[PDB]
């Protein structure tokens, strides 16, 4: 599966950003660091509609995808 | 952001109409007008001088996600800020509200602190 990492949060952007991947799909491995936060995606969802939801909160350039 | 700043409330029920002018109120907005549906909202916006709009997803003649998306594609208000108000954090719906180009969502029964963390994001967001 695909590996999504986001970067330079603020307090509380962990947490708000784990649930709303959570609405979005199911987060394996998940890592919450002190203004981080990385996890394994499944696949079922398309980056791009990930992208466009985080945006409602973050930027795009706080949001990578790679491969695990 | 401008107090002062004309907000437009769209809901079909004459209720959440209410409540959401009272919160922006509680805020300190006071320029509003509202609307029933998103063709009813359309109508409005002609007359322009609209800062601010925060639609239901649910409504008769023209939902809240017809309503995104003919703003955006208009020329002239296509950058007008948008909050859709959704009745739950429904992944297919929040999809939808995020690649039509909506300002952000909000899941009712929503607070007044939640209503102006959503409104400060936007803000912030478009330096406004
Ligand atoms: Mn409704």
């Amino acid at each position: 599966a695909r590996r999504i990492i986001l970067s330079r949060l603020k307090a509380g952007e962990v947490d708000l950003l784990e649930e709303e991947l959570g609405h979005l799909t199911t987060l394996t491995d998940v890592v919450k660091g002190a203004d981080s936060l990385s996890a394994i995606l499944p696949g079922d969802i398309a980056e791009d509609d990930i992208t466009a939801v985080l945006c409602f909160v973050i930027e795009a350039d706080q949001i990578t995808f790679e491969t695990v | 952001a401008d107090k002062e700043l004309k907000f437009l409330v769209v809901d079909d029920f004459s209720t959440m109409r209410r409540i959401v002018r009272n919160l922006l109120k509680e805020l300190g907005f006071n320029n509003v007008e509202e609307a029933e549906d998103g063709v009813d909202a359309l109508n409005k916006l002609q007359a322009g001088g609209y800062g601010f709009v925060i639609s239901d997803w649910n409504m008769p003649n023209m939902d809240g996600l017809e309503l995104l998306k003919t703003i955006r594609a208009d020329g002239a208000m296509s950058a007008l800020p948008v909050l859709m108000v959704t009745a739950e954090a429904k992944k297919e719906n929040i999809i939808a509200a995020a690649q039509a180009g909506a300002s952000g969502y909000v899941v009712k029964p929503f607070t007044a602190a939640t209503l102006e963390e959503k409104l400060n994001k936007i803000f912030e967001k478009l330096g406004m």
